[PDB]
């Protein structure tokens, strides 16, 4: 009458991470320092397109001006 | 039922889990939570065997013996199972 019966624990191995703790906050740092200089970049293109914008008219201008002048100088001299 | 309900401490399962069902089942039927929706039935052929704990007027009160009919009996099974 030897005959033996067992009942069974288990463990739960540790979940996944213990990692994600050091390459983490790195990673999130430099994200945000990420996110400033997309943010400062933004700035400045949007200045530089205003300030393009800006210089288009006076280029017009000029052409303009200096058209009708020589046209004006060709009509007087002939 | 007589192989999960044998009476509390023969049987020397080293395991020890014949003796923690038992409880459990005798806690549930009757304990300090009372319920009043429920049913149970039971199917034995060794009586003999069952708690005395879980047979007492308050857990298992009807008892019940089916045993062998008469000639009255016989007639009417064999005109059931020919009709």
């Amino acid at each position: 009458d030897m005959r033996n019966e067992l009942e069974e624990m288990q463990r739960r191995a540790d979940q996944l991470a213990d990692e994600s703790l050091e390459s983490t906050r790195r990673m999130l740092q430099l994200v945000e320092e990420s996110k400033d200089a997309g943010i400062r970049t933004l700035v400045m293109l949007d200045e530089q397109g205003e300030q393009l914008e800006r210089i288009e008219e006076g280029m017009d201008q000029i052409n303009k001006d200096m058209k009708e002048a020589e046209k004006n100088l060709t009509d007087l001299g002939k | 039922i007589d192989a999960i309900c044998k009476q509390r401490g023969s049987m020397a399962g080293s395991t020890g889990v014949h003796d923690t069902v038992v409880n459990q089942l005798l806690s549930k039927i009757d304990g300090v939570e009372q319920l009043n929706n429920i049913l149970v039935i039971g199917m034995t052929n060794r009586p003999d065997l069952i708690d005395e704990a879980l047979l007492r007027p308050g857990r298992l009160e009807v008892k019940m013996e089916i045993g062998l009919p008469d000639e009255k009996g016989r007639l009417q099974i064999l005109h059931i199972h020919t009709a």
